[PDB]
């Protein structure tokens, strides 16, 4: 009996498995098996924990999609993994060091069972976003179809065009997400964020991510609307975010410091199933 | 000799883990091969006898070098892969029946010496994290050490 646990982090439904005590393969025939609600477990992503390829670390993991494909999204899944190793006592470190297929990390586990990740300096020159833009500033303007807009622009490994909205139930996501996500301005697209401020230290957003459009929980995005927030002199360092599928918590002390996120992970169910 | 009738030498494993949690990994003599410290146990002896003389003479720390935390309560199996079984040397041994000591190391790093032996088995050592051997170890111990690793585990985690 194959032991596993249903975890949740962004809005995302995780099986995670131990892969270190357990001797398990998993072939892309099992994961499409495991994948299927009827017939194995059901998952949106796959997460297995296995033991590190580099003495110096303390664990490799994976994520499989339901095709059984080996996926690599950076810091996918980094939250639920911190949070199993330490629940199922494959360690008791506070500082995990892990292998990813997008490279490794130090994860670190809060007093309050949240994951906080380092997510690297935010990058304004509009040269490396990539941006059409002489030079860079705190704000934009672009007009968009018939309307004039102001904007920060900021990359984090990918490009994000952030706007001031009043409230995100009353924003314009569908008419002027696609607008500004293929804007000319972008070579390789944006994704575009709109952000209410409530107060220096909170904030509401949603996000037309660059190809996929809105999803529930998109964790660069939220690194990226308090980035630009904060250079531009509207948030504190220290940052609540609220959307769609969650809350998240920046922290940031601007250039030359590295930004860091954090975020919860829920442990749903454990489980067995026989191979 | 000690092998058993079913072909398996009585055998001791040898798990040391330091204070950051760390476990000790060695290099077998003129071989690219790395491995826990392991030793046939001899006739006379037990286990734990079996075990002080083997971390001495293969890497040369005292009985006051290290302490006990934990050890397996009974045998663990390997078969040899029916290639390496010299099937020539009677009786013959078909495999290895362990059971298996974790140390702590009370002592500094210096106290270590993989040379105090004529025939040294190792001739190198490192810290390598607590899981890296289960990946690592050669493909016929990995379901022995998988086991022996996720017994220890509790104990070396609740230490610093
Ligand atoms: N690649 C690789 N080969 C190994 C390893 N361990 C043993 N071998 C080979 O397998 C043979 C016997 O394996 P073992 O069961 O480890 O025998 P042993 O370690 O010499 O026996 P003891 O040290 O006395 O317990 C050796 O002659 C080696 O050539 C290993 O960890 N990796
Ligand atoms: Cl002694
Ligand atoms: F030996
Ligand atoms: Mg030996
Ligand atoms: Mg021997
Ligand atoms: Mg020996
Ligand atoms: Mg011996």
């Amino acid at each position: 009996s194959m032991q596993f646990s249903k975890m949740h982090g962004l809005g995302n439904d995780f099986m995670v498995v131990d892969a270190v005590t357990q001797n398990v393969f998993f072939s892309p025939e099992l994961i499409r098996r495991l994948a299927d609600a009827h017939l194995g477990v059901g998952f949106d992503q796959l997460l297995v924990v296995e033991p590190p390829y580099d003495p110096e670390l303390d664990f490799h993991y994976r994520i499989f999609n339901a095709d059984g494909s080996e996926v690599a999204q950076c810091g996918n899944g980094a939250r639920c993994f911190a949070r199993f190793v330490r629940l199922k006592g494959l360690t008791n470190k506070r500082d995990i060091r892990v292998s990813t297929a997008n490279g490794r990390m130090v994860l670190t586990v809060t007093d309050d069972d949240l994951v906080r990740v380092n997510m690297g300096e935010p990058n304004f020159e509009p040269s490396a976003v990539p941006f059409r833009a002489n030079k860079a500033e705190k704000t934009y303007i672009m007009r968009a179809a018939e309307q004039t807009i102001l904007c920060g622009v900021v990359s984090m490994g990918n490009p994000h065009c952030v706007i001031q909205v009043d409230d995100v139930d009353t924003a314009a996501v569908e008419t002027l997400g696609p607008v500004l996500e293929s804007h000319e301005r972008f070579p390789e697209r944006a994704n575009i964020g709109f952000m209410q401020v409530v107060k220096r230290e909170h904030i509401r957003l949603r996000v037309y991510e660059r190809g996929a459009g809105e999803t529930q929980a998109c964790g660069s995005g939220a690194c990226a609307a308090v980035a630009v927030g904060i250079q531009q002199g509207l948030l504190a360092e220290e940052v609540r975010v609220e959307l769609p599928g969650g809350r998240l918590d920046i922290a940031w002390k601007g250039p030359g410091h590295p930004l860091y996120m954090t975020g919860p992970a829920v442990h749903v169910a454990d489980g067995f199933i026989h191979l | 000799s000690m092998i058993d009738d079913d072909g398996y030498r009585p055998n001791v494993g040898i798990v040391i883990c330091n204070r950051q949690g760390q476990v000790m990994w060695a290099r077998r003599f003129g071989q690219h091969s790395w491995q826990f410290p392991q030793g046939g146990i001899n006739p006379g002896e037990s286990a734990e006898q079996a075990m002080y003389r083997e971390l001495f003479e293969e890497v040369g720390l005292s009985r006051k070098d290290v302490r006990i935390l934990a050890s397996t309560r009974n045998w663990l199996r390997y078969k040899l892969p029916k290639r390496l079984v010299r099937w020539d040397t009677k009786p013959v041994c078909i495999g290895q029946k362990q059971k298996w000591f974790l140390l702590q190391l009370v002592s500094g790093d210096a106290e270590i010496n993989m040379q105090t032996s004529s025939t040294p088995e190792f001739d190198g050592w490192r810290w390598v994290s607590y899981w890296y051997p289960v990946r690592q170890v050669v493909s016929f111990k990995r379901d022995v050490y998988r086991r022996v690793m996720k017994e220890f585990a509790s104990v070396v985690m609740s230490l610093a």
